[PDB]
């Protein structure tokens, strides 16, 4: 599943720090039952200092 | 204009010139006439007399306090109080705003974009600080071409 | 100078060198052209 | 007392439990992540409300979330 | 001066406008706007017994639906205009 | 091709097709796609208004120095009275400039659209390139047509004579601001004492 | 075709009478707004074409302009001189109450038409000479808005000449312009 590994996606999740921000997909989990399989890496950190977050494919579009 | 006499014919403005030299002349009375601190007060008096003869020759408006007041409405007599040095300012302030904006675009497409802001790339900086000379033609040029503003779909927006 | 000029290009040094030049320029404008309240040009 | 809620964005990184100073959080099995575990708050009546779990949660936005509600002698942290 | 003719003609002019001119404009707007509505229901439908629209007072015998409230509304404007005219003339 | 600065790379937008191209865009004022089409039209009116400007600033002042016209100076020509009011002649100009420049505005925006007459449509302008309205009203001698290498030379001669006139007219402006003397007399005061009549002496 | 070569917008196709594509600000972009703007452009113009003979012909016959023939209502006694003759019913509460009755009955009957084309050009009783039921129909509607926009520009001229030069009328602005036309223009208003 997922759009593609190594692709550029835009986050549609409202409560994330990287909403409407360009991110790079580093891992998509193909195991069933995982709610947020797509792991997206960002060039900028959030207030917690991390750049790695998991999103569903419904919360991302290819840009 | 606005009930203010011109400073060249203001009796209060000439009173402040009289009582400023008299304050400095009484400071000069306790020094030798060829001494080094007396040359500073003598240069202060000539700086004061240059100042009062410059304010009256520019068509400044003086109130009842004997002080030069600025008319910032955009009067044809009063352009050098606000309009002329405001356009001089905004050109310089837009120069600061255009070469800082163009530096961030030039370092966002780099390998480590955050190390180029603590350590400012001077050959990259100085090649666009010259380019900030013609910035109204480049800001409205980027405004007309759409490169000045970013679309709201690519802008980080806090949720409702 | 691969690293000495990198230190000289840092944010506090370049702020000191620019504002040293900036306040150096505005003081020297205020010597030859002092008490400037109205731009004549 | 305090209501600690775990959401489905959790990755099972366990550091919310490790940051807990009053043993509220525990890791239960789950099927929604790679680690196959999610946090839970059974002893939420023992929660002081310090939000050390929210400081240690790497998920954006947070998976563990502490809501400061009615405060008792557990959640006030008193010894007298 | 001439209070008995100025007030009567100005009330009769606004009542002529209320009956023959602006009565399709008023009857369309009281149906398009309708009764006041809170949260999808009428104030009387929500439980307010004092917000019931009266129908015995609104029971008109005029063929165009011109009731005594419209008499009390358009005739009130005819006295407001009529005392605007009388105050302007007597000056 | 020769450039404005030897050892400097020419910009990617100025490729050398345009007449008068010496790779001179240091501040990048014509980089953007579609922008160099506007800046040539801007250069062409400015160069032709300056050659019209230099023929009305220097040539009547030079013949005043000889004394066969007795025309007033150009910076005091706004104070001169005529058969019309000086304020009135501004607005009659910008009603005629509202026609002539908006016909020119549509040529830059939509080329090949306003070459036909608004009244008698058999009269059509023969110009093909943008900014060169060939026709009986503007080029009656037909010097704007021929080979492309021959046409590039005469278009190079408009702008090289035009950039000189722009510098000229900008020079007369600042000369009349700080010296208050007309510019033919500024030339004749520079052929008498050249090392004492300089911009530092005039401040 | 208000600018040759300019792309006409999709909501202005040219089939309307006077559709020259002049909408730079896009006010008629909304379709239901544009249907009101077409019946507004014509009532305005028809009132303006009833106004240009109402300004010049009282001025050319010598009974003053459209301003000095209008200041009598602010005066307590003006007596309402019409063609040099004071009408007996010419009082300010009398002529305003008739105007707030007769025009309001005319405008309410005008707004009652459900058809969006009979609102524009009604015909019938308002066309007794039968030119609407004739061979030419499209060019007369083009004649309506070309004459109408000329009188609409004329009334804008009429109003701002009174603001710029109070106490004078439009034929008196024409007589002032016809004497020395190169000195007394809009530049007297632009440059004080
Ligand atoms: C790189 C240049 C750059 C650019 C083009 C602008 C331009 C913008 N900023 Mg500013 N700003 C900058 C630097 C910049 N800023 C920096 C360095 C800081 C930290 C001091 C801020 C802090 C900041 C605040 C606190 C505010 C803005 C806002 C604004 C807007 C109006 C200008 C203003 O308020 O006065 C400028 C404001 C200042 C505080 C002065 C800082 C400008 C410095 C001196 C320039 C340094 C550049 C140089 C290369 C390093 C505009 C979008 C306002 C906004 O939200 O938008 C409407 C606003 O509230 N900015
Ligand atoms: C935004 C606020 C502001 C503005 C509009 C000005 C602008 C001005 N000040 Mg300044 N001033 C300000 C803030 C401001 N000041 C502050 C914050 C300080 C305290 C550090 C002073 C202290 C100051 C000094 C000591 C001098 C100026 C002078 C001047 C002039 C600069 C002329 C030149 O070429 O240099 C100009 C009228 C000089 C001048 O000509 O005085 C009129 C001068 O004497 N100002
Ligand atoms: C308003 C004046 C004006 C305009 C429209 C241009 C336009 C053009 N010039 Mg330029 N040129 C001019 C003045 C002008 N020139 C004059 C007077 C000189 C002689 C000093 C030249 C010398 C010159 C050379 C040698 C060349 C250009 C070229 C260019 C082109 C690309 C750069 C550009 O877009 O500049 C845009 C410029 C402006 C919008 C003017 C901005 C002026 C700023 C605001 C203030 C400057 C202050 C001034 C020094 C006093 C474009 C066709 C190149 C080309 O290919 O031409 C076909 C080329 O190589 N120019
Ligand atoms: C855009 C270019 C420009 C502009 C601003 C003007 C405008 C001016 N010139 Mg000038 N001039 C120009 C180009 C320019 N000139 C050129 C191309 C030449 C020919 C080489 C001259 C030759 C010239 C002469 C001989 C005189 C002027 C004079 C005039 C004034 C009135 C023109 C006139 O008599 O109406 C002409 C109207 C027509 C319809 C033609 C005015 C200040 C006159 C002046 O200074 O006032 C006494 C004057 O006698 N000019
Ligand atoms: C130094 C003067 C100079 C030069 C070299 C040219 C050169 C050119 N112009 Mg230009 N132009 C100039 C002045 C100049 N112009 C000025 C001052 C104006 C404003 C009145 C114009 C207005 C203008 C337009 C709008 C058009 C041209 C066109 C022409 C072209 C053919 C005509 C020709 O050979 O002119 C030769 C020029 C001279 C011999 C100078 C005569 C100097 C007298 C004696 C003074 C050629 C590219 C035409 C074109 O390209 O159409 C296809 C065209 O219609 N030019
Ligand atoms: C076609 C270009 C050109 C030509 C041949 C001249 C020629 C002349 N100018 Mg000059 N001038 C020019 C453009 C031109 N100028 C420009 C573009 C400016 C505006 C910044 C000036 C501003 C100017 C001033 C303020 C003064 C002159 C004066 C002079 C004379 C002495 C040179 C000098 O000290 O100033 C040279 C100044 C420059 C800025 C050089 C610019 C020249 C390049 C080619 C452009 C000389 C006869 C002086 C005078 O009155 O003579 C008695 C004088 O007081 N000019
Ligand atoms: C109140 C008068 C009035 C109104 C309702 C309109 C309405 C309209 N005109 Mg317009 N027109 C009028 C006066 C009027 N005009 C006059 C005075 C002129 C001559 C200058 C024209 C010249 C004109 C042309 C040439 C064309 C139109 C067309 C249009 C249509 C689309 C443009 C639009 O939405 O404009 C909306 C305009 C308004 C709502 C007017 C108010 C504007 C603001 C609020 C005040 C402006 C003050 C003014 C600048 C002084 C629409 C039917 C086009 C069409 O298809 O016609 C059928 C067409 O091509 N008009
Ligand atoms: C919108 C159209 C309109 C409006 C409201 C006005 C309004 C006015 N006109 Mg006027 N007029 C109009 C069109 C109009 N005119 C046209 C088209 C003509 C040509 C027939 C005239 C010819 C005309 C004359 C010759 C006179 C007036 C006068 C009057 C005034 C008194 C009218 C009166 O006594 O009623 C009369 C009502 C009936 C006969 C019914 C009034 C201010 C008078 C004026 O300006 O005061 C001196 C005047 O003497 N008008
Ligand atoms: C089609 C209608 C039309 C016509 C034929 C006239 C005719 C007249 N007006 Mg008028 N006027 C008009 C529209 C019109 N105007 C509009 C809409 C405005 C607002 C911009 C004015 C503003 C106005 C003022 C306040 C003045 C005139 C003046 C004049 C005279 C022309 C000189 C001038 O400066 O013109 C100005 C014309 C325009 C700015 C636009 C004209 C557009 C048409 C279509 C051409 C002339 C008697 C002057 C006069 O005689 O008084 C001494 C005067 O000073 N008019
Ligand atoms: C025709 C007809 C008829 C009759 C009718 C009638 C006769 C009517 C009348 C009516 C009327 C008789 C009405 C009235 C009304 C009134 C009113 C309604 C009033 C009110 C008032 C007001 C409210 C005012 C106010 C004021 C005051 C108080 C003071 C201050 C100022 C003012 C002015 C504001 C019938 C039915 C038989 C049928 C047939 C037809
Ligand atoms: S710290 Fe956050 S992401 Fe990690 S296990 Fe606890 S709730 Fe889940």
């Amino acid at each position: 599943i997922g759009p593609k590994r190594g692709s550029i996606v835009k986050v549609l999740r409202r409560e994330s720090y990287w909403f409407n921000d360009t991110g790079k997909v580093v891992a998509v989990d193909q195991a069933p039952g995982v709610r947020y399989p797509v792991v997206v890496r960002f060039d900028k950190v959030n207030y917690a200092g991390v750049s790695t977050n998991n999103y569903s494919p419904d919360e991302l579009e290819q840009s | 204009v606005a009930g203010l006499t011109p400073c060249k014919e203001s009796k209060g403005f000439a009173k402040r010139q009289k009582q400023e030299i008299k304050k400095l002349e009484g400071r000069l009375k306790l020094y030798a006439p060829d001494s080094a601190p007396a040359l500073a007060i003598n240069a202060t008096i000539e700086k004061t007399k240059r100042r009062f003869e410059f304010y009256g020759n520019q068509g400044l408006l003086c109130g009842t306090d004997g002080l030069p007041h600025l008319i910032v409405d955009g009067d044809q007599a009063h352009l050098g109080e606000f309009v002329y040095p405001g356009l001089v300012f905004l050109y310089i302030a837009g120069w600061i705003g255009w070469v800082g904006r163009a530096y961030l675009i030039d370092v966002r497409t780099s390998k480590k974009p955050t190390e180029k802001e603590i350590i400012i790339d001077v050959p990259l900086a100085l090649r666009i600080m010259s380019k900030g000379l013609t910035w109204p033609v480049a800001a409205i040029g980027e405004l007309r071409s759409g490169k000045l503003v970013e679309k709201s779909s690519n802008i980080t927006v806090s949720p409702r | 100078m691969q690293d000495v000029k990198t230190y000289l290009s840092t944010a506090p040094v370049l702020a000191t060198l620019w504002f040293g030049f900036l306040a150096g320029l505005l003081i020297e404008i205020n010597r030859f052209f002092p008490d400037a309240l109205v731009l004549p040009l | 007392a305090h209501s600690v809620k775990i959401y489905d964005t959790c990755i099972g990184c366990t550091q919310c439990v490790r940051a807990c100073p009053t043993d509220v959080l525990e890791m239960v099995p789950w099927d929604g992540c790679k680690a196959s575990q999610i946090a839970s708050a059974p002893r939420t009546e023992d929660c002081v409300g310090c939000k050390r779990c929210e400081s240690a949660c790497p998920t954006d936005f947070l998976s563990v979330r502490v809501y400061l509600g009615a405060e008792t002698t557990r959640s006030m942290g008193l010894a007298y | 001066a001439n209070t008995a003719l100025t007030i009567t003609l100005s009330t009769g002019a606004l009542l002529f406008l209320g009956r023959f001119v602006f009565l399709p404009f008023q009857r369309d707007n009281v149906s398009r706007q309708g009764l006041p509505v809170q949260n999808g229901v009428t104030h009387f439908d929500a439980g307010d017994s004092r917000a019931q629209e009266v129908t015995s007072f609104l029971k008109t015998n005029d063929p165009a639906g011109f009731t005594i409230v419209d008499v009390l509304a358009w005739g009130a404007l005819g006295h407001a205009v009529g005392f605007f005219i009388l105050a302007t003339i007597n000056n | 091709r020769p450039l404005w600065l030897p050892g400097s790379e020419a910009p990617k937008w100025l490729d050398g097709s345009l007449p008068g191209d010496y790779g001179f865009d240091p501040l990048d004022l014509a980089a953007e796609p579609g922008r160099l089409n506007w800046m040539v039209q801007a250069e062409l009116v400015h160069c032709r208004w300056a050659m019209l400007g230099a023929a009305g600033i220097f040539i009547p002042e030079l013949l005043t120095k000889i004394g066969i016209l007795n025309t007033p100076s150009w910076y005091k020509a706004g104070d001169a009275t005529y058969f019309a009011d000086q304020g009135t002649l501004f607005i009659v100009e910008l009603l005629l400039m509202a026609w002539a420049e908006s016909r020119r505005w549509a040529d830059i925006a939509r080329p090949g659209s306003v070459n036909t007459d608004p009244i008698f449509p058999n009269n059509k302008l023969t110009g093909t390139d943008v900014g060169y309205p060939g026709g009986l009203w503007f080029d009656p001698l037909g010097w704007g047509s021929g080979s492309e290498d021959k046409l590039k030379e005469i278009r190079t001669k408009e702008v090289k004579n035009g950039r000189l006139a722009m510098l000229a007219v900008l020079g007369a402006f600042v000369q009349a601001n700080v010296t208050h003397v007309g510019p033919i007399d500024n030339l004749f005061a520079h052929l008498a004492d050249p090392y004492h009549t300089t911009i530092l002496q005039s401040l | 075709e208000w600018l040759p070569g300019n792309p006409r917008p999709s909501y202005l196709d040219g089939s309307a009478p006077g559709d020259f594509g002049f909408d730079p600000l896009g006010l008629g972009e909304v379709p239901e707004n544009l249907e009101r703007f077409k019946e507004s452009e014509l009532i305005h113009a028809r009132w303006a074409m009833l106004a240009v003979p109402g300004v010049l012909i009282p001025e050319a016959l010598g009974y003053g302009n459209w301003v000095s023939a209008q200041k009598w209502a602010a005066t307590p006694g003006g007596q309402a001189t019409y063609l040099g003759n004071p009408v007996p019913w010419g009082n300010l509460p009398v002529i305003l109450a008739i105007e707030f009755l007769a025009i309001a009955f005319a405008e309410s009957q005008r707004n009652g038409e459900p058809d969006p084309e009979k609102r524009k050009y009604p015909g019938g009783a308002f066309d007794p000479l039968g030119f609407s039921k004739g061979a030419n129909l499209e060019e007369l509607k083009l004649k309506e808005i070309k004459n109408g926009r000329l009188a609409l520009v004329a009334f804008l001229g009429f109003a701002v000449q009174a603001i710029a030069y109070p106490g004078t009328g439009p034929l008196e602005n024409l007589k002032t312009h016809l004497a020395d036309p190169w000195h007394n223009t809009i530049a007297h208003v632009i440059i004080p």
